[PDB]
């Protein structure tokens, strides 16, 4: 009876349709299902990554054993599930919590072993006493409580194997993370849910390129989940959008009144210098009435038609929801070039032409490439342009690194710009990469990597890279052609939607 | 009669036959009697590593006492099991957990010698007083008889700090048996296990689960982690023995699924989503076609296994660890065969190294190359933009079938002497130290990987000297004392010296970079030898397919035609830089075309646009 | 001395008949404390940074049994501190460590392991060693000896080893070789360049025997159990 205190029920939640289906994942089923039968040490543990799927795994084998597709020795068991801070909830006094587990341990061997304990995240165990987690060694050895579990590749590692007399009792399971084609089936399996959960419709093309897409942008999570949260979101932003009025036209509704409200207060300024600022204002207050009227009558113009259609005979998620989901995730464009940037990517080099004169090869080659990428052409793992201009001074070779920088960002301190003047000693490179475990400065990452981490788009400028030592363009040597360094802490960045640019002046004067 | 309230009792437990066989084991049985015999300070403590066997003797102790082999000064003396662990439990009050233990102690005591109190995993009696104190002049009398066992380090930790107690304590080492010994051990317990489960169990079966798990499993110590391969197969093989088998149970649960996505992909309305139905149905036919034959060759079988077997054991220790330990199943011995000519479907040319890869894969897993030593390592290298990087990349696609499945450190960022602790972690007592190693840490999880080294001379000559054990031995150890085994991997050094000479100006900058110890150690240097203007035609049309492949996202298959094939791979060809010039020309000439083409209409989806060469370009 | 010649594989070979296991002495690998911090390592943190309950790990290796041959792999490529901290083991008997204890190495064996200079006889190779490290640390260990190179004489025998061991190794699947002498003897004919020691007999033996063998054994026809002869050719082996 203590067990209903101090442990909910899985198997009476999945009798009731509480947990999702699961699909695949037919190996680490059957394994954990032939370790958990087993004469003795029968408890095995699910570790991995977070994200690959580790409790969904569990659910799926109580789904089973409610179904009745395990074997003879396992039909018609309960699978426990324990919670170890409401034993730890009221336990001031001296002796409450160690009898408190005691008698969980008791009612569960009492039983004829027809129980099966589920621990999830068991690396809180090694502690809970004060000395507790550890009078289950007697148990866990004779395997009297089968115990699943299930904690992260790096928990592990640093709680459970600093107690090797603890994790001696435990037989590893390694969960790895499913491919793109295995994704992409989950998501085909899962995906009834959300269109309930949401009265909307999801294409299956969504789900394809869902899958297909969180796999090289988002490049810091794992991939049974990595994509659910596109569909999710797209879902819900399509949910919004189904409900009051869309996205576009509630945007340019908020900056009409808001301009308006300025307005207002500005015109009874007793002065002569706002006085030439009330004479813009009003005429951008203007421009966005006029587009707020057009859309407003284009919205009823498509709406009016279709109910036309539908009394004679962007209603649910697609593979462009899912890319503007992504879009304004990690800040990347990844779209279909709305009628609003293909006429700017035409009249490119006209536009770099106001800041920059002549040089009429180097911004053909710019903006010839940034082209290759916004139409979907160029290599999808290398950066998006790297190349090195070069020639005599004051021509033009840093603004236009400066002129690029600008129109595509609608800023000029956008870019991550580091000068390699300074970089004369070979052992000045850790600036950029950070210092290895075990110095003085470690808890800070380089300078370039976590600038590049934060917004994976920004252009990056190295300005003579003449000046440097002969073996830093060692280092760059891997940036280029893949897009990739590491640092101090081991985490990889990539720079495979960054713009490299290397300015210098060798020659000066040679035809 | 607080005893029977707060223990148990092991003679008891083992008159009804509740234990197992302790087969071996003599001369510490024996140590433990002729200490437990004394006149003072007589209680022995049995230490060692986790999973030797420390309580296992103490049972066979109680055995040979319930059957009577021990000498006169032991018969008839019922050891006790202590359980500080319900001592204090509800003793909520103000001397209850001290007035049980002083009255546990005194029912003890008051037995003249009989009670042979044993506490398991002592190193729990420092604390648990808010006391587990009041027992050193009990104990400095020979009245309390205290057998105990705690593991090798738990001991130092806890007890060794309080130098007046160990004081009053014996120390028993129990080291670890060897694989002889090991099968002894295996061919006494293997009845209970064909008791348990309805299966017969082998010698050989027995014999290679200790052989194996000695070589491929070590993070364990080894009575136990031969236990466990055996007592896995006898389940596996209860399972199987059950309803249905397995690869077929694999076959019928992806048909199913298939269908049901099939069932729901059909009434998709939609025109992209056309050819992802026209191959469903396609892998779906592909697959019952196998689980018709193999449902039909079981009735065979049937018509015309029942105990574990040798390779059973094989199989269970290649699910465990990731390593592949069997005996060559049918479908692979074609594959490995295949490998040379499925090699050069991604690298052309280079067929002496190709040839040198396969023979280690192909000697490695046929069982002839040897065991304390890497599967396999050799640093090739020769000019730029040749294929190396390329080689070591398409090796670990069709191992693991997944690109990214590798181990990849560049050696460009090593180019200072303290960057080692980097792969290496920190040593105890700095701020990184629980993220351990890089490189090590990520062999130690999942051991069967494919390491590249890339552009290994632009590190500091001092990270040579760390791999000079991982190769010719296969262990590092990191910042922790864990020794990780690298006796299955497969290595790989890529390098670019020379770049100017046959052979001998290549192997002249390579005795003077590298030292003859670390030369030595490695298996064939192999040496690219360029690529010639015949066999870029092969280059040319994997980077067209490459390309296809790419913008098929939206149905624009390309008509290249035959002269522009060969346009392509005329110019474009440079004797100095390789094959990139070739990847640049392919995007200055169809790319940027193509890409002005398309987001200004005229070139909308699902059309195939060709290319023709013109005078001197080519036109869309 | 050089390379290749024999300095590791006596020290596995001392423990492998002292205690029959080669696995039963304390093997670091001294080519990893390249650094001047690396020493707490090998000694143990100080009570209570962020590793105490760890302890060393050359010590405690030790102090829990101390009969142990310990190696020193690679001595010449440590850092000129962990010379003057196992200084005080020798003359001694003892070494201190973080913690605070005193372990006695009184009844090791310590065996170091270096590759200095490589090119002279005697003069410049012991120079060397006078060079790098201090006279007063080398006036207490015993002889400081010097490893030969090999001989085409002495070749055969380790041919006999080799093949000895690829035929144990090839007992799990009951399969055993006849090497005629003819091969037996070209095999120690080729891979005798007295500059890399007696590595390149492993690989010529892989090359020659190992690859055909195990090319031949996943095809069929020589499935396992029955027995194979190697004789010569006018280059390779047939077997
Ligand atoms: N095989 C699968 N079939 C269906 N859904 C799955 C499958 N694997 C994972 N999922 C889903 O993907 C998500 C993964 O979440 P969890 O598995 O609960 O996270 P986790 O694996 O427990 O990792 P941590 O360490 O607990 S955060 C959930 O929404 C699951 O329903
Ligand atoms: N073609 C040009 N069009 C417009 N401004 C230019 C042009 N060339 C140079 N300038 C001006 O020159 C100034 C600095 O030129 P930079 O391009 O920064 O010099 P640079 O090209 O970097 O040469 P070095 O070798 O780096 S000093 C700015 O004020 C620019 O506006
Ligand atoms: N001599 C032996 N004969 C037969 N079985 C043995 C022998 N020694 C150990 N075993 C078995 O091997 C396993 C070892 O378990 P234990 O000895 O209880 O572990 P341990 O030595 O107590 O280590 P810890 O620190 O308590 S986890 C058990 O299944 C024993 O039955
Ligand atoms: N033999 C080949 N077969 C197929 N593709 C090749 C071949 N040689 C080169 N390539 C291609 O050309 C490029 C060469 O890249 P890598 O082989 O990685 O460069 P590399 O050989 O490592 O030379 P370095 O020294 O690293 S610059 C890649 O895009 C390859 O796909
Ligand atoms: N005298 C010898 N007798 C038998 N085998 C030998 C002898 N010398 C070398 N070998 C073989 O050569 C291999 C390596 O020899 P080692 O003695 O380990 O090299 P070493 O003395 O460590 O030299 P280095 O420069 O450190 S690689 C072993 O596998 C031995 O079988």
């Amino acid at each position: 009876q203590a067990l209903q205190k101090y442990s909910t029920d899985l198997t009476a939640r999945a009798r009731e349709g509480k947990l999702d289906p699961v699909i695949g994942r037919d190996n680490e089923i059957r394994r954990v299902v032939q370790v958990l039968s087993r004469r003795t040490k029968n408890n095995p543990v699910l570790i991995g990554e977070p994200g690959v799927g580790k409790t969904a795994i569990v659910e799926g084998l109580a789904q089973r054993i409610v179904a009745g597709d395990v074997p003879e020795s396992l039909r018609d068991k309960t699978i426990v599930a324990l919670d170890l801070g409401s034993m730890v909830a009221g336990s001031k006094y001296r002796g409450e919590f160690e009898e408190r587990l005691k008698a969980v341990l008791d009612d569960i061997k009492n039983s004829a072993g027809q129980i099966i304990t589920f621990i999830d995240e068991l690396h809180t165990i090694v502690g809970a006493g004060a000395d507790a987690g550890n009078m289950i060694k007697p148990m866990l050895a004779r395997g009297e409580l089968r115990l699943v579990g299930a904690t992260t590749l790096d928990e592990y590692r640093k709680h459970i194997e600093k107690d090797a007399a603890l994790e001696r009792r435990f037989q590893q399971v390694y969960v790895g993370e499913p491919s793109v084609e295995d994704t992409i089936g989950i998501l085909r399996g899962l995906k009834d849910r959300y269109e309930v959960h949401h009265g909307v419709r999801i294409t299956d093309s969504a789900l394809v390129a869902a899958a297909t897409l969180s796999d090289r942008y988002i490049t810091a999570r794992f991939l049974p989940d990595k994509a659910i949260d596109l569909v999710d979101e797209a879902a819900s932003r399509l949910r919004m959008e189904i409900d009051s009025r869309p996205v576009e036209i509630d945007e340019v509704e908020r900056l009409v009144r808001r301009l308006e409200i300025e307005e207002m207060a500005l015109s009874k300024e007793e002065d002569e210098a706002s006085a030439e600022r009330l004479a813009k204002l009003r005429s951008e207050l203007a421009d966005q009435k006029e587009k707020l009227a057009e859309l407003t009558t284009r919205w009823q113009n498509e709406k009016n038609a279709i109910e036309i259609v539908r009394d004679l005979k962007k209603e649910e998620v697609g593979p462009d929801d899912i890319a503007d989901v992504v879009s304004a995730w990690t800040g990347i464009p990844a779209g279909r070039l709305l009628e609003g940037e293909t006429a700017k990517l035409l009249r490119m080099e006209d536009e770099l032409g106001k800041r920059v004169i002549g040089q009429k090869a180097a911004v053909t080659a710019v903006s010839d490439a940034v082209r290759r990428s916004r139409a979907g052409v160029s290599d999808p793992n290398r950066p998006t342009g790297a190349f090195m201009f070069l020639g005599p001074t004051g021509v033009g070779k840093t603004e236009l690194a400066k002129a690029l920088a600008d129109f595509l960002f609608d800023d000029e301190r956008a870019m991550v710009r580091i000068d390699m003047s300074e970089y004369g000693e070979k052992h000045t490179v850790a600036r950029l990469i950070g210092a290895p475990p075990g110095y003085v400065g470690y808890e800070a990452g380089g300078q370039l990597t976590e600038a590049v981490r934060r917004r994976p788009y920004t252009v990056v400028l190295f300005d003579e890279i003449e000046k440097a030592h002969p073996d830093v363009f060692d280092v760059l040597l891997q940036v280029l052609d893949e897009g990739r360094l590491t640092d101090g802490h081991g985490r990889t960045v990539d720079f495979r939607n960054t713009i490299l640019i290397l300015t210098s002046n060798l020659g000066s004067g040679g035809s | 009669q607080a005893l029977q309230k707060y223990s148990t009792d092991l003679t008891a437990r083992a008159r009804e036959g509740k234990l197992d066989p302790v087969i071996g084991r003599d001369n510490e049985i024996r140590r433990v009697v002729q200490v437990l015999s004394r006149r003072t300070k007589n209680n022995p403590v049995l230490i060692g590593e986790p999973g030797v066997g420390k309580t296992a003797i103490v049972e066979g102790l109680a055995q040979r006492i319930v059957a009577g082999d021990v000498p006169e000064s032991l018969r008839d003396k019922t050891i006790v099991a202590l359980d500080l662990g319900s001592m204090v439990a509800g003793s909520k009050y103000r001397g209850e957990f001290e007035e049980r233990l002083k009255a546990v102690l005194d029912d003890i005591k008051n037995s003249a010698g009989q009670i042979i109190t044993f506490i398991d995993e002592l190193h729990t009696i420092v604390g648990a007083g808010a006391a587990g104190n009041m027992i050193k002049p009990m104990l400095a009398r020979g009245e309390l008889r205290l057998v105990g066992a705690t593991t090798l380090d738990e001991y130092r930790k806890h007890i060794e700090k309080d130098a007046a107690l160990e004081r009053r304590f014996q120390q028993v080492y129990v080291g670890e048996p060897s694989v002889e010994d090991t099968i002894g051990i295996l061919r006494g317990l293997k009845d209970r296990y064909e008791v348990h489960h309805g299966v017969r169990i082998t010698d050989s079966a027995l014999v290679a689960a200790a052989t194996l798990s000695d070589r491929y499993i070590t993070a364990r110590f080894l009575p136990d982690k031969a236990i466990d391969l055996v007592d896995e197969a006898a389940s596996r093989l209860r399972m199987e023995i059950d309803s249905r088998p397995v690869e077929i149970d694999e076959v019928e649960r992806l048909v199913r699924r298939l269908e049901i996505e099939e069932m729901a992909l059909s009434k998709e309305e939609d025109e992209a989503s056309a050819e992802r139905l026209a191959k469903l149905r396609s892998e779906l036919a592909d697959q019952k076609e196998k689980l018709a034959e193999l449902t039909t060759r079981w009735q065979n079988e049937k018509n015309a296994k029942e105990e574990v077997g040798p390779d059973d054991i094989a199989d269970v220790v290649s699910a465990w660890t990731g390593i592949p330990a069997g005996r060559l199943l049918e479908g692979e011995t074609a594959k490995l065969l295949r490998m040379e000519d499925e090699l050069g479907k991604r690298v052309i040319g280079q067929k002496a190294a190709v040839t040198a890869v396969s023979d280690a894969v192909r000697r490695s897993r046929a069982g002839v190359s040897d065991p304390n030593r890497p599967t396999g390592a050799f640093m090739f290298l020769g000019p730029t933009g040749v294929g190396k990087t390329e080689l070591a990349k398409a090796l670990a696609d069709f191992l693991f079938d997944d690109e990214r499945a590798m181990v990849r450190i560049d050696m460009s960022e090593y180019g200072e002497k303290h960057t080692v602790a980097r792969l290496i972690g920190a040593p105890p007592g700095y701020v990184g130290y629980e993220a351990g190693g890089q490189l090590t840490e990520a062999v130690r999880r999942r051991p069967y990987t494919v390491v590249l080294f890339d552009e290994i001379e632009k590190a500091h000559p001092d990270v040579f000297d760390v791999l000079l054990q991982v190769l010719d031995e296969g262990r590092l150890t990191d910042g922790h004392g864990r020794t990780v085994d690298f006796r299955n991997t497969i290595l790989i050094l890529t390098s670019n010296l020379g770049s100017g000479g046959s052979a001998e100006q290549v192997l002249a900058a390579v005795r003077a970079t590298f030292k003859p110890e670390f030369i030595n150690r490695l298996d064939d240097v192999l040496i690219f030898e360029g690529l010639n203007p015949e066999e870029l035609v092969r280059i040319v049309d994997i980077q067209l397919a490459q390309l296809g492949k790419r913008l098929a996202q939206r149905r624009l298959q390309l008509q290249v035609s035959l002269p522009a094939k060969r346009w392509l791979a005329q110019r474009g060809f440079d004797p100095v830089y390789g094959a990139r010039p070739l990847r640049r020309l392919v995007q200055q000439a169809i790319g940027d075309q193509l890409a002005k083409m398309l987001l200004a209409g005229q070139v909308h989806d699902g059309d195939t646009v060709p290319v023709n060469v013109s005078p001197d370009a080519d036109s869309l």
